[PDB]
Order: C-alpha cells, then structure tokens, then sequence
C-alpha cells in the first residue's frame, strides 16, 4: 500500500507516474496521512505535463508545512518553472511558491518574485502581486529588506487594472498588518 | 398497505433526515387512512409500522385506540402488538390508557398463558395507579396459581402495584405464604424480589420476614453446592441473578437484628471465600456479598476478610472493578472509619486517574472520608485537585470543600482562607446557593472580622468577574466597614486603605454589565449600609443612590428609591435601622 | 430496578427503547439525546458505568450497535453488565448469530424478547431455555 | 479573505478541500458540525459560527456544505458573494453539484479551486472564460482573463447571430390573514441567451420613467424601477450618466438585468379561504380562487398549496375547474388547475378526518402559496423597445423577445 | 459495520 | 528506462555540464537548490540524469536519490584543495550504506584549461579509491569549455550498462 505505491512513484515511465501522483492525491483527498510519500512525488516536478504539475504543487501546497526542514528540494525547479515561456505555468508557480509557509526557503524565492513582479504578462504580474502579501505574511522584514513594497506600490499605477486590484488588495492587507509606521 | 420490513428498508434508504421526515409523514398518512376505514386485517401491520414511527421519534397519538383495538381482538398476534403498542405509547399521563383496565382483566382469566402472560407483562411494566387498584386481586389470584410462567409475571405485577400504589400491600400477604418453597428459579427470583419490596417499603413485617432467613440461607446453600447445571449457568457458576437477589433482600433483613446476622454469618463467609473472582459474574457476587456483610452487623473478623476483599477489588487492574471498589467504599464510610482510611492513598492515586466516573467517585470517597485528623492532609490534594481538573468537577468539588470545611474546621483562620482559596480559584463554579452559608459561618466567625474583610476587599481588588466572590464580598465589606477602616477622619499618613476606592469599586460592580443584577442589589445595600459607618466622606453615599433610583431594574430602583428617600428626609434616623445584627444558628 | 433500556448506533441512531418510568415524550427525547451523546462521547476503555441523576448508567458495547441500561442507587453494575449479557444471548438463541440488522427488521420481535426477560425493570426469567421456549411457543400459537 | 474553502457533506466529513493562507489550522473542520448542531439546537443557528479565534462562515447547497473559514475580521460579504459563485461555477462545470460529483472530478476541482481564489481573494470566476484554459479532458492564459472585457472571449464566431431575451417576472405577494395586502412587489429579470460574432457592443431600450422625464416624452406608458441591479457587463457609469444600458454581452446564457418595482394592481390571484375546523372530528376548507388578470391571458400550471394538519386522515375533494390531490409529505394540498383565464373564479372543497386524540405538540400556520405561469404577459408594463447591435464588422442580428410573469414569493396567510 | 455478530466470537 | 546519478560540491560546473549534455552550449546557471531531471537521446538508449545540488543545508537529501539507480556521476572540482578534505568525507559517508551496491561510479574531475590545473592520477591515488571494492573506476581529463569526457563517460556507461555485444 504505502512501499507499492512508492516503487511505482519511483519508476520512469510517464502515465503510470500520473496515476501515482493521481492516487496520492485521491488519499489525500479522502483524508489520510500520506506525508510520508513526500520526496517520491516531489522529484516528479519538472515535467512537461502541467495536470502532473498542478497536483505536486497541490502536494507541496498541503504537506511542506508538515515536513519543513525536508522540502527544501523544490526551489531550484520552483525558480526554473518561474521562467519559462509558459505564463500559466510561471503564474503558477508563482502562486504555489507563495503558499510554501517555511521560512528558510522563502530567501531563495525572492528573485524569481522579482523577476515576475516585471515581466510584460499581466497575469503572472497579478499573481505576483498577491505573492508579495504572501511572503510579507510570512517574512515582513524580508519583504522590507528585499523591497517588494515598492514595485507593489508601483503596481497601483500601472496599467491592465486587475493588476492594479490585486496590487491594491496586498497593499491593504500589507496595510492592516503593518504597525501603521510609514 | 406495505409490510414492516419494507417501510424499514424505505426508512434505511433515505438519505436525509428532512426526506425520511417525508416518507415518515407519508406513511403515517396512508396509515391514517387505513385507521379511518376501519380495517380489521392489515391494523396489525399498521400499528407495527407505527410503533417504528415512533421509535424513530415520530407523532404516534393516533395509534393509541388501534391499539386498545387490537387488544380487545381475538387473534394472538394482533394481541401482542396492540399489548407492545400499549407499553410504547400509553402511559401513565396519556388518559386513553385507563380504557384498557376491562381489556387487561378480560385477558388475565384467558385461557391462554401467553395471552394471560401479555397482559401481565403490559401491566407490570406500565400500570399506572388508577390500574393498580381494581387489578391487584386479579395479579393476586395469579398469585397463588401452580403455573410458573404465570406465577413470576403475577409476582412482578405484584412487586408493580406495591411500587405504584402503597396502601395495596398488606392484600398481599397471604399470597406470599410458602412461596419461597418452590423449585424453578425464576418463580424463586421474582419471590425474593417481592420479598425485598415489601421490606424496602415497610418496616412492620421485618421481623416477620425474619423467619424465612434460613430457608433464603439453605437454598444459598443449595445454590452455591450446585455444582454445575446446564440451565440458570453463566461463566461457571449457577444462578448469579438469584444469588445476588439473595444476597440483597439478606442484606436488607438482620442490618439491625442480631440473630439473623448468626443466621447469616456463617453462608455470608462461605460465599465470600468459595466463589470464584476471575470473571465479572464472580466479581458482581463478591460485591453484593461485600454490601451484604458491610450493611448487615456481621462478625468483626470477617469484616476483616471485607476489607481484604476490598483492597484485591482496589488493586484490580479493571476499571469496572475499581469503580465497583470506590463504590462499595463509599457505600461503608459511616462503619469501620478506622479500617477505610489505610486506603486513602490509592484513593488519592485514582483521584488522578482520566476516567470520569473513576474520579468521580474517589472524590466522593474523599470527600465522605474527609475527619478532623489530618484534614490540612486531604485538604492540600483537595484543592490541587480542585486547581487541576477539567471543569465539570469544580462545582461538586467546591461544594465538598464548603461542607468539609464547614464540619472538620479546626480553627477559624485556617477556615477563612480556605474559603477564600476556593472562593477565588473556583469563583463562577460556585454554587449560589451556598452564599448564604458563607455569609453564615462568617458572621458566626465573630472574634475575626476585618482579616477576612480585608482578604475578601483584595480578592476583589483584583478582579471581581466571580459572582458569588463578589456577593460575599459586598455584603461583608457593607457590614463591617467600621473596621475596614480605623481611624480615618481626616487626611494623615499614606496607608493602603483610605475610603475612596473601596467605594470606587463598589460603583464598579454596580456599573458593570458583568453582573447577575442581585450582587448590585448587594453592592447598592452596601454602599447604604456604609453610609452609617463611614464618618469621613460625605455626599458621595448620597449621589451614588440618587443616580440609581431611576434603574431599569425594579429592586434596584425601589432600593435606591427608598434610601433617597431616607437621606433627603430622614437622614438623622438610618443609625437606628442600619445597625448591626445579633448572629443566628 | 432498570428504569430504561436503550440501543443505539454508533451514528447515534435509536434501535430499541424500553422505559418503566413515566415521564413526558420531549423529556424522553431530551434525555435519550443527552444519555446517547454522552455514551458516544466516550472512548473503548472508559470503564462502561457513567453516574447521570443518582442513576448509574451500565453499558455495553457488542457491535456498532450499543447497549444501555440505568439502574438504582441499590442495584450491582457488573449484574446489569450480565444483564446485558443475557438479553444478547437471548438474542443469540432467538435469532440465531444475530446481527444489527435483525434488529433493525425486527425490532418488535427484539421488544418481545425484553419483555419475556424483564417485565418492570426487574428479571422475571432468570434462565435461557426457558424465556426462548417461552417466545417459541407464543410464535408458533399465532 | 477566507482561510480554506471546505466542501463537506451532511455528516461534515471534508469531500476536498483547499487552502489559502494557512492562519487557521487545517484540522479545525471537525469542530465545524458538533458547533452546528448545537446551534440548531438553541435556535441560535447563524451563517457565521465562531469557534473561539477562527470563524466558520458556511453556506448550504442541495446536498453539499460550502464552508469558509477566517482569522481575522474578513470580509463576510465577499466570502458568502465568493461561495455561491463559486457553486454557480461547479454547477456550470459539472451537471449539479453533489456529493458523488466531487469524487470522479477531485482534479478539476482542485485545479479550479486553485484558479478562483488567491490567498483569501477571488481571481477568475467567470466559467466560460475559465473553460478555455483549464479543462477535464493545458494552453496559455487567455487575454480576457486580464482584459478589460473580462466575460466576453475574442475569436467567437457564429453562423447565425442571435440574441434571445428574457424578460421574466416574478410576483411577490404577502397579503394578511384578514385578507388586506401588506405586501406586493414585482422582481423581475432579463435573462439574455446570446449568439453574437466578434465583439459586439449592444444597447438596451427601455421604457424607464427616470429616462422618459429626462428625455421628454415622459406621457406614454412607463415602468418606474424602483432600483436596478445590472451585470458585470453593463456600463454602470453612463448608466447613471444618460439611463443608458451598453454593454459587450458574455457568449451563451446570462442574466443582464434583475429590477425591482411596487406595483399598487391588485393580486393576479387571488385566493380566500375559509377553514371550518372542528376540535377532534375534522377540518373543512372552502378555497375560492379568481383570477384577476385580463381575459386573453391564461395562467397555467397554478398550484396553490394550502396547508393541512400533519394528522389529518381521509381526504374528500369537491373541485369545479382543475384537480386537487393530498401532499402529506408537506403536510399540504395543492390545487393544480391547468389553465387559468382572466376574470375566472374557481372553487374548492376539502374535507378531512381529525383523530380524537390531540397532538402533543401545536402545528404552525404556513401560508397559501401559489405556483403560476403567465405567458405572453407582463405585470408592470415594461417592454424593450429595441437592442442595437453595433459590431466592427457590421451584420444584422436578430433580437428575439418574450415576456414571462410567473410567481415568486406569491403567499397568502390563514387563520 | 451492522451485517457483523454481537457476540464476540 | 534508465536511472543515473550525478551528485558534487559547489561551483562544481555541475549544472553547465548537464546542459551541455542536453543542447550543446553553455547557460548562466544559479546554485541549485533542488534537482535537475533532464533526458538525452543517445546511441539508441535513453539517458536519464538526476542532477542534485550540493550545498552545506542540502546535503543529507540525498538519501532518497540512492532508490531505483544503477548509475553514479561524481563531479569534483580541481581548484579548492581545502574542500577535497570534505569531498573525501563526503564520498567514505556516502559509500557506507547497505542499499547502493549494483551501481557504476564515474568520477568528472573538470576544469582542466587553466594553467592552475593538473592531470588525473595525484587526485586519484590522494582520493584512494582503490581502497573501496566491487566497482568500476578510472579518472579521464575533462573540461568545461570544450565539452570533453563527457561523450566517453555516456559511452561508458554505455558498456557497463550490458553484458553482451
Ligand atoms: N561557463 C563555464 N562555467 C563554469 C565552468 N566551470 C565552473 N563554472 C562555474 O560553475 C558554476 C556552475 O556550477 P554547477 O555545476 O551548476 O554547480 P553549482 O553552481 O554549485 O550548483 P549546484 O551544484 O547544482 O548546487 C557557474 O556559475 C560558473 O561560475 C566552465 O568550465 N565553464
Ligand atoms: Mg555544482
């Protein structure tokens, strides 16, 4: 059931890696510990396959918490996939690296968000602009230090207005957990 | 109309509670309508499929006559539901259940047993005491009859009818002449709980009943040299029910007489050494002979092997069998004070054990075996466990703590400030009730006033969100102000209590919406009952009770009302009425 | 004396309800909705006896189906606990390997097997052949 | 912002669920129903349930519980406006939404909850637009996605262009039990099926009174809306500016418009009842109802649902015009007629057995509803008086129009 | 699950 | 169908070396943090290559990449004499588990164009790698600019991927 699954989550071949991560996601989701499973489904994340990729990053979104000091192997294909040509994919891994809630990684992602909070695509860049209330929630001072304050309040004058709403709704929830200095 | 088990299986299929409400309704309404033709063939499986109704809580009142039809019928099984319809919707606040008095007499002189049997069983289960009067000499010419069948349901309508009407017991006094003679054991149980009833309910036949303790002692004796017998035999031993019935109604004879405890003595310790302790059964016999020696004055080197048997029940690992222990303890605390108190630590030790009932009981226990030797000993782990508990126990536990302080106080000071621990650490648990007592035991502490005065004045100088805190508080503060203070007239040397905010936080309990409205009733008679004993601020007493004699709460009002009315125009006459009381008892 | 017995589920459902007391049919839902919620919130290991208003409450679990009782201030708790016992084992030689479901189908059948074993909260039949015979008897009179 | 959004069942086990923020803990959704049921128990049930810190604002569909949750002062509005968009989403991706449609389709489910809120906050909840890029059988994010036209795709085109128009009314109507009206309102809607090509602006004509005294030609027949509510399309500015109704249409089936007007007309229905209730024998119903529209229209399909006792048994019907059958799983009799005429007045006899022993409990009053259907007919005498349709590269589409009154909340109080 | 046997064996 | 792995230190040119393997020419590569899986079609058999980063936090991960290969690439750079003490510790604790024995081992000792560089024997009897057993070693010259070793390493793995011709 568990070392089963885990060989073949562990084998090569790409639709029977899709039913794996397809029945981890289904254990999940009629509620049971499948945490242990995590770097077996992990290392199947740079794939051209983006239904495959939504679900490990669903498996990354809900079980890194559980295992913080183990899911620092993510990164390098979270910043690779925040560059490709693909804005959906980079929108979405912008999305899902916001919502990785460690602190000893969030460091390490702070250039792919600048990287995205300026890129020509508006989607990515509303993506972007709730990934900055995201890694303020998480690491306000990091934010301050990094400066992401500053492209969000440049963020409200631009143009393609649901930028500028999800702009102004991180600015104001940035607000609201600020302690009201500058 | 459709069966019962497919109405079950139409009940199993639903899917929520508002669409199994549907098909109840629309069940019950073809089952109205079937009621309204009158149909003698399918009422049976009506009233059965009704009875489901209301067994799954559903409106069944109009099954009660279809019911009382189905009894007055001639069929069987027709009589068996309409009886089981009887015994789930009528009872004794439905008044259509005395129009079956007829029916229940007709059926007691049927030719059939079973039929006889149903309506014996109807009756001993419901009766109420309207029925009992004009049916007691039909269960008592059951009473006297050879069937056995008949004999135990007659004997448990009888136990029923003394149970529901009391003055219906001495007609059944011949009915129980050599009863105790037969040989089937459940004519034999339903005897002795016969027996036990009437000597649990009256005391004039006790020791007339005394004299068939050798016969219950000599079929004790035959029940327990059975060996083995395939019939009345769970786990080993033979007739555990008859024998923990026996053991009931010896405990309730010879408790005050002497020579059927020598009677009794003897079985007493042959059944509470010869019987096994490995299964529940044994251990259920062991307990009703452990309540039987402990209950009846048995002899006090058994009582011995008693306070053996309790302690291998104590350290029991079962915890049905440490509950059994703790109660049967705490059903002899009053008997042997000496010989409870060595268990005192174990008791302690399951105080803290995680079972509900466990803790419940070795409280109980605790508390029961609270004496004046080393009350400070229990009374140190009584408000650790006070402190330290979820907080359904804070309540029974605070109350424990005032009657176990109240009975075994050993000084007053040491009295005072454990009411004062418990009243500022249990706080909302406690019972208002018990204000009064409080308030009773402190005024009778006469010789210390101003140290539990003052302890009651910083309690409430911290926080005063504990109702029954801040009602003892109020009260003794508005009594005995005269020595909160001492010596302040004028203004002199900085000193903690200086008769400004002592009001202050009087005002602050009155102005709160943290109060149950009678603790400002206490604070409003306080502040006028300072009024006399407080010689330095003036006009202050006077405006507070102004601004207050236009509440929303009427007796505030009246209160304030009234004392405005005694300051703007009979200021010169509250000494008189606001003096202080001679104590009570 | 047994002043009720109750049978319920693990989803808290009713199976069968016996009651020798008197007392109003909102009450008797009320209490039957606390007694229940107060069985099912408790664990496996929990020592079968709950104290609810000087009434001791003997349970026992057989199945998914549960079984309850609630006795006196007077009466032995591990006798009820055999009590139990007794009304499962009548169950047993009525039935036969009885399950939930016969109870469920029939429930009616379940209440004449209380009532040939405890009529007014007291036993009437204390052996097993007998209160068996008893209803097989009555079954095949019709 | 809510937390999670959680979709649960009748027992409140979690079917999926979905995580934004990560300020509430995740396994605080077993506390969700033992707080619910003892809720409903006090008679304190409320849409929004506190469990100390965290807030369960939930709401119910037809078998499902669509559960919000929050920390902080969230806006409550926007989380409830959230949850039922979002099951208009699941019921336009799915057939309907249930409780075995979440377990075959728990991929798309998760990559649409993934796609509909951001960290406490909606993004794209438009089902048509969000059908292009993410699908159960994936490309770049469209442009509409992000446009300023966030409904409407670009690239539709179709053989015939075709718009259909909706106009429905529903009558509100909640008169006392002495037979005076204290309240009757018209809401109504303009449902638009839409067939256009490429990005077609269209403007809506409308006899509004604000419009007709601002023009002036306010003496013909005009409706007074008492307010408007209008879609994500309409141009709300130079609505309020000049009364103007523009809009770029989304493709397929919309609701463009829902108004809301008072109307002093008298009921179309109308319905009298008298009970002749006998204590412990039976209870009679003497139902009178005319209809008092014109007489060209027809309502059909009325059933007026007049409430029963719940043990009441053996039901006797005297009808002039329809057919009148017992509902018990209401505790109700409907009376169906077919088709009704204008200045028509029909008549119903009832009678039913009462059992001698009372109930333990009282019973409660619901009204007397009716179920009409009023075709070709509208109530406040609104009418479209044209859809210009203006597209770039220029054709002749065809504006199709009807007028439907049905009822709403059309309740009658008895005795 | 309820088709399972009451007594325990 | 085949699995390797190639594991090393920092600034090791571990990652331009892969892509060199993919396409040919040279990217601006950052430290990797997580993984690298990339394919190569080569002499009819499929290629697959796990590169894992090697950073000081990121080191004991690698315990799962050890499941399911039969392949090992071991990548040590030729300028930082004070950090092969720590690939030496780095390599006797990483072989020294029960799990990975039917595996190959390929060492890639690079940047062999600066005058600072040397050959391949002194690294290889100071690495002493004839003290460990039951594998396949030799060292060959490699470089990063010109693309060396890298095409004769897949050929060796190539004829120690069969037994037969
Ligand atoms: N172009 C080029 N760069 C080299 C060469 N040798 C070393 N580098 C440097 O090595 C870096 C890439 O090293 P990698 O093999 O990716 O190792 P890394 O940077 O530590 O990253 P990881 O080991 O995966 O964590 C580049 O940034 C260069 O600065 C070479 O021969 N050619
Ligand atoms: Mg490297």
């Amino acid at each position: 059931e568990i070392f089963e699954l885990k060989a073949e989550l562990n084998s090569d071949k790409k639709e029977k890696k899709k039913e794996a991560v397809k029945k981890v996601i289904a254990s999940m989701t009629v509620g049971k510990d499948v945490s242990a499973l995590f770097p077996d489904v992990v290392n199947c994340m740079q794939t051209d396959n983006l239904e495959l990729k939504k679900l490990v990053y669903l498996y990354l979104m809900n079980y890194a918490k559980s295992q913080p000091d183990m899911a620092i192997m993510a990164v390098n294909t979270f910043v690779k996939d925040c560059e490709d040509p693909n804005p959906l994919i980079r929108a979405l891994a912008v999305r899902t690296m916001g919502c990785i809630r460690v602190d000893k990684i969030t460091e390490y992602l702070c250039e792919p968000l600048r990287k995205c909070l300026k890129d020509e695509d508006p989607y990515v860049r509303k993506t972007a602009a709730v990934c900055v209330a995201k890694l303020h929630d998480i690491n306000a001072q990091l934010v301050e230090d990094q400066g992401f304050l500053d492209t969000l309040k440049d963020l409200i004058s631009d143009s393609n207005p649901m930028v500028v709403a999800n702009a102004v709704a991180a600015l104001s929830e940035i607000a609201e957990s600020h302690p009201s200095s500058n | 109309p459709i069966r019962l088990r497919e109405l079950i299986r139409t009940i199993r299929t639903a899917r929520t509670q508002a669409e199994e409400r549907e098909m109840i309704q629309k069940e019950c309404a073809a089952i109205r309508s079937s009621f309204r033709e009158e149909d003698n063939t399918y009422r049976c499986r009506n009233v059965a499929k009704l009875l489901y109704m209301h067994m799954l809580g559903y409106p069944a009142h109009f099954g009660q006559l279809e019911c009382l039809k189905l009894i007055a019928s001639q069929k069987f099984t027709d009589k068996r539901i309409g009886y089981l319809g009887a015994m789930l919707l009528l009872d004794e606040r439905q008044d259509v259940h005395l129009l079956m008095t007829n029916c229940i007499k007709n059926d007691l002189n049927h030719s059939t047993q079973f039929v006889q049997g149903l309506a014996l069983c109807t009756l001993g289960c419901m009766g109420s005491s309207e029925m009992c009067r004009d049916l007691a000499g039909e269960v008592e010419k059951l009473l006297k009859t050879s069937n056995s069948y008949l004999r135990k349901k007659a004997a448990l309508c009888a136990v029923h009818v003394i149970r529901k009407v009391p003055e219906l017991m001495e007609m059944f006094l011949p009915a129980t002449k050599n009863l105790l003679n037969e040989k089937n054991h459940g004519v034999l149980h339903t005897s002795v709980v016969l027996l036990t009833e009437m000597c649990e309910r009256s005391p004039d036949m006790l020791a007339h009943f005394r004299k068939l303790v050798p016969q219950l002692v000599r079929i004790l004796k035959n029940l327990i040299m059975s060996g083995y017998s395939p019939e009345h035999d769970v786990s080993g031993i033979s007739d555990p029910f008859l024998q923990v019935r026996i053991l009931r109604l010896l405990r309730i004879l010879g408790r005050n007489d002497d020579d059927s405890s020598e009677a009794m003595n003897d079985i007493l310790a042959q059944v509470a050494t010869n019987t096994e302790t490995s299964k529940n059964v044994g251990n259920a016999i062991l307990y009703e002979t452990v309540l039987t020696i402990m209950d009846i004055k048995s002899e006090s080197g058994l009582r011995v092997l008693a306070i053996n048997i309790l302690g291998r029940f104590l350290l029991n690992n079962d915890k049905n069998i440490r509950y059994v222990a703790l109660t049967s303890l705490l059903k002899t605390v009053q008997t042997d004070h000496n010989a409870v108190q060595r268990h005192r630590s174990t008791i302690v030790d399951c105080l803290k054990d995680l079972d509900v009932s466990i803790k419940r009981r070795a409280m109980e226990l605790s508390f029961a075996l609270v004496n004046g030797n080393n009350i400070r000993g229990m009374m140190k782990e009584l408000l650790y466990f006070l402190d330290s508990c979820e907080p359904e126990f804070k309540a029974d536990c605070a109350s424990g703590i005032f009657l176990a302080a109240e009975k075994y106080a050993p000084s007053k000071r040491w009295h005072i400030d454990t009411i004062m621990r418990v009243l500022t650490t249990a706080g909302s648990y406690v019972r208002d009730d018990a204000v009064p007592n409080l308030i009773q035991l402190i005024t009778n502490s006469v010789e210390m006033h101003a140290y539990t005065v003052q302890r009651l004045y910083k309690a409430i100088l911290g926080d005063y969100s504990q109702q029954p805190l801040v009602q003892v508080a109020a009260w003794c503060i508005g009594e005995y102000g005269d020595l909160l203070v001492s010596g302040q007239c004028e203004e002199e040397e900085p000193i903690q209590v200086t008769e400004d905010e002592v009001l202050d936080i009087l005002e602050s309990v009155l102005i709160s919406n943290m109060s149950t409205s009678v603790t400002r009733g206490y604070a409003l008679t306080a502040i006028m009952k300072l009024s006399t004993r407080f010689t330095c601020t003036v006009n202050r007493i006077k405006k507070v009770v102004s601004i207050y004699g236009s509440s929303i709460d009427v007796e505030l009002q009246q209160r304030a009302v009234e004392y405005n009315a005694l300051f703007k125009k009979y200021d010169h006459m509250r000494s008189a009425l606001l003096e202080r009381m001679p104590v009570m008892e | 004396m047994i002043h009720f017995i109750l049978l319920f589920s693990r989803q808290g459902k009713l199976r069968l309800q016996k009651w020798y007391i008197t007392l109003p049919d909102k009450e008797r839902k009320k209490i039957t909705r606390e007694i229940v919620q107060i069985i099912l919130s408790r664990g496996h290991r929990t020592s079968s006896f709950v104290d609810w208003k000087e009434l001791k409450l003997v349970y026992k679990r057989y199945a998914s189906l549960y079984f309850c009782c609630a006795i006196e201030n007077q009466d032995n708790e591990l006798l009820t606990l055999e009590i139990v016992h007794r009304y499962v084992e009548l169950l047993d030689k009525y039935f036969g390997n009885v399950c939930e479901l016969d109870i469920i189908f029939n429930f009616e059948k379940a209440y004449f097997i209380l009532d040939e074993f405890i009529i007014g909260g007291e036993i009437q039949e204390t052996s097993k052949k007998i209160a068996v015979k008893a209803i097989e008897d009555s079954d095949m009179l019709q | 912002s809510a937390s999670a959004v959680y979709v649960l069942d009748l027992k409140g086990k979690v079917l999926i669920c979905r995580n934004y923020r990560g300020d509430v803990d995740m396994s605080e959704v077993e506390h969700f129903m033992p707080i619910l049921m003892e809720k409903e128990e006090e008679g304190m049930l409320s849409p929004i349930l506190a469990h100390g810190g965290v807030r369960f604002m939930w709401i119910k569909h037809n078998n499902l519980y669509l559960v919000a949750t929050s920390k902080k002062n969230a806006c409550v509005s926007l989380v409830f406006s959230f949850l039922y968009k979002v099951v208009q989403v699941f019921s336009e991706y799915f057939k309907e939404l249930e409780e075995e449609s979440i377990r075959d389709n728990f991929v798309i489910i998760y990559e649409l909850l993934d796609e509909l809120m951001d960290f406490g906050y909606p993004q794209t909840t438009d089902s048509k637009i969000l059908q292009e890029y993410i699908t159960q059988e994936a490309p770049r994010p469209p442009a509409t996605v992000t446009n300023a036209v966030s409904w409407r795709s670009e690239g539709i085109k179709y053989r015939k262009n075709e718009v259909f128009l909706d106009v429905i009314e529903a009558v509100n109507l909640l008169v006392s039990a002495n037979g005076n009206v204290l309240r009757s309102e018209i809401v109504g809607s303009i449902k638009m099926r839409v067939f256009l090509s490429g990005m077609p602006e269209l403007r809506l004509g409308l006899n509004d009174k604000v419009l007709f005294d601002n023009t002036g030609r306010g003496k013909s027949k005009s409706v007074e809306l008492e307010d408007v509510k209008f879609h994500q399309c309409v141009r709300l500015s130079r609505f309020e500016n000049d009364r103007t109704i523009s809009f770029i249409p989304p493709d397929g089936e919309f609701e463009l418009m829902s108004y809301r007007l008072n109307t002093h007309v008298k009921p179309l229905i109308w319905i009298e009842s008298v009970i002749e209730k006998h204590s412990h024998s039976r209870i009679e119903y003497m139902v009178k109802a005319k209809s008092q529209f014109k007489r060209r229209s027809t309502a059909n399909n009325v059933e007026i649902h007049i409430p029963v006792p719940n043990d009441a048994d053996s039901p006797k019907f005297k009808t002039t015009v329809g057919s009148v059958k017992w509902v018990p799983e209401n505790s109700e009799i409907v009376w169906s007629v077919k088709s009704f005429p204008g200045g028509k007045e029909y008549l119903m006899r009832a009678h039913f057995g009462l059992p001698s022993v009372e109930a333990e409990d009282k019973e409660g009053k619901p009204p007397i509803s009716v179920k009409f259907e009023i075709p070709y007919f509208t109530t406040s005498g609104i009418q479209v008086r044209y859809l210009k349709i203006i597209e770039k590269s220029g054709y002749q589409a065809l504006p199709w129009v009807r007028y439907i009154t049905q009822n709403g909340d059309y309740q009658l109080r008895t005795q | 699950q309820e088709p399972e046997l009451l007594i325990s064996g | 169908e085949m699995r390797i792995l190639m594991v090393g230190l920092d600034a090791a040119g571990k990652t331009t070396i892969l892509y060199k393997l993919k396409l040919g020419e040279i990217v601006t590569t950052i430290p990797t943090i997580g993984f690298n899986v990339e394919t190569v079609e080569y002499k009819n058999i499929s290629f697959t290559v796990w590169d894992v980063g090697g950073l000081d936090k990121i080191r004991p991960l690698w315990r799962h990449y050890f499941q399911n290969t039969q392949g090992l690439i071991f990548v040590v750079d030729s300028n930082d004499r004070e950090r092969v003490n720590e690939a030496r510790e780095e390599l006797m604790r990483m072989l020294a588990e029960d799990e990975l024995r039917d595996a190959v081992l390929l060492v890639f000792a690079n940047k062999q164009d600066l005058p600072n560089a040397m050959n391949a024997a002194e690294i290889t009897d100071k690495l002493g790698l004839h003290s460990l057993r039951h594998r396949n070693w030799y060292i060959q010259a490699t470089c990063a600019t010109s693309g060396d070793g890298l095409y004769e390493g897949l050929d060796w793995l190539s004829n120690q991927l069969r037994n037969q011709k």
